[PDB]
């Protein structure tokens, strides 16, 4: 019973149940999925509205961390805007202290370290969300994955959330040496349309961001034409 | 202020900026600070314009009843050391960077600085004024002895312009003065004609990469000159 009441307790298994707790949290949200290209990088996220009545922007699960980059959270909103709140004060130190737009790989690490700093102390739980951090600076387009445990890891393309499986199995259909970021805004909006339950949850839309050599390698939301 | 005069064969070219400045405005855009003291020995003035036009005034009557009475031309040497007794009589008292320079027949062309302590040094070429501090390494590289009257010109007006190029408390007109055997020839380069300034020396046209947009690379570009890029 003890064994998992707190991150700060490994299981004679040698694991850290809190932390496994906090990936079911990802695993059970709605379904992001990215892709890194040659042009730059796309983020698309469904988010599952519970009302009829919300703004379109209403709990943007995509956020710009920099110019050049943006975190995209599969998970607990609000955990996830923590580390958005973190990506964005070590974006700005890279260019406050450093002079220098953070690399991707470095912002990535940044991001996991933070994400891990939680799993460590009884008095702190882990994050209940995987960032997906999409940039485009001097180290070319790069797509990671921090999750729960702060275990980062970069991707061509990647899915998260209660679709997950089934939105890989689509992802592994691209060819990432072939597609343009102006083709997988359109590949990864569909995806997120064909894995979506339909009965379950009734109101959704998929909010879609890019940085890409078309937008400047500036991190933006995607026009609502493109979207579909 | 900025002062200086080299010697040629024959004779000498004082030359001088033309700013009086009160620290940071300028009084005066068109001083002349190479003051006669007879025909053909004019001293530079730097410092206290107050000081060394009260001394230069002295100075010059002091030659002028010397020259009655003796009845023959002032020597160069002459004109220093009266010059150099009242700077170092008043050395506390006043703040007087002095060149005399001028032309005599017995010793032809002749430049003394006669500093702020009241030295009096006998020099091929001498520099005074904040703006001399520019100037020494400019002759260190650039002068050459045994110029025509005039390259010495021309040379004298390129270094008053490097000089008032990075003084403050320099800049306006370039006068000059040939004292030698002919009769003395002033000049005015206006700072529109000047042979140097930085503001037309192609060197410093591209602009210190300062400012710099909001970009996604580390990539140093250009300033940025337009809100909508």
């Amino acid at each position: 019973s003890g064994h998992d009441q707190s991150t700060d307790v490994f299981s004679a298994e040698g694991r850290v149940f809190q932390v496994e707790y906090a990936g079911k949290a990802v695993d059970n949200s709605s379904t992001a999925v990215a892709a890194c290209c040659k042009d730059g990088v796309v983020v698309a996220v469904e988010k599952v509205h519970t009302s009829r009545m919300l703004e379109k922007g209403s709990n943007n699960r995509i956020h710009a961390v920099d110019r050049q980059a943006g975190i995209c959270i599969c998970g607990l909103l609000p955990d996830g805007r923590a580390i958005v709140s973190r990506a964005r004060q070590e974006a700005e130190n890279s260019r406050d202290i450093f002079a220098t737009p953070i690399r991707g790989s470095v912002l990535a690490n940044r991001v996991g370290e933070f994400m891990h700093a939680y799993t460590t102390h009884f008095a702190y739980r882990p994050f209940g969300c995987s960032a997906i951090i999409a940039s485009y600076a001097d180290d070319g387009p790069q797509l990671f994955v921090s999750d729960p445990s702060g275990t980062v890891a970069g991707y061509y393309g990647v899915a998260l959330g209660k679709a997950k499986t089934v939105a890989k199995s689509e992802l592994e259909k691209l060819d990432f040496s072939s597609l343009t970021c102006d083709e997988a805004v359109g590949k990864l909006a569909s995806i997120l349309h064909e894995v979506h339950d339909k009965q379950k949850d009734k109101l959704y839309e998929v909010e879609v961001a890019w940085v890409c050599d078309k937008s400047d390698r500036k991190f933006v939301h995607v026009p609502a034409d493109m979207v579909p | 202020t900025t002062i200086l005069a080299v010697s040629y064969n024959g004779g000498v070219v004082l030359a001088a900026d033309s700013r009086t400045s009160s620290g940071t405005y300028v009084v005066n855009r068109a001083s002349n600070k190479l003051t006669k003291l007879t025909k053909k020995i004019y001293c530079c003035r730097s410092g206290s314009a107050a000081d060394t036009q009260a001394l230069a005034e002295r100075v010059s009557n002091y030659l002028g009843s010397y020259q009655t009475d003796i009845g023959a031309g002032v020597n160069v040497a002459t004109a220093a050391n009266l010059f150099q007794k009242m700077c170092y009589m008043n050395r506390w008292n006043i703040s007087a960077g002095i060149i005399v320079a001028g032309y005599d027949p017995i010793n032809g062309g002749s430049v003394y600085s006669i500093p702020s302590g009241g030295s009096c040094v006998k020099l091929d070429y001498a520099l005074g004024g904040s703006g001399s501090i520019f100037l020494y390494s400019f002759f260190d590289a650039n002068y050459k002895p045994g110029m025509s009257k005039s390259e010495c010109v021309a040379f004298c007006q390129r270094a008053v312009a490097h000089a008032y190029s990075r003084d403050g408390s320099s800049g306006g007109l370039i006068r000059t003065i040939t004292l030698d055997a002919d009769e003395p020839e002033d000049q005015t380069i206006p700072w529109n004609r000047s042979p140097y300034c930085m503001e037309k020396d192609p060197k410093y046209v591209t602009q210190a990469t300062q400012n710099q947009p909001f970009s996604s690379s580390a990539k140093i570009t250009g300033n940025r000159m337009s809100s909508t890029g």
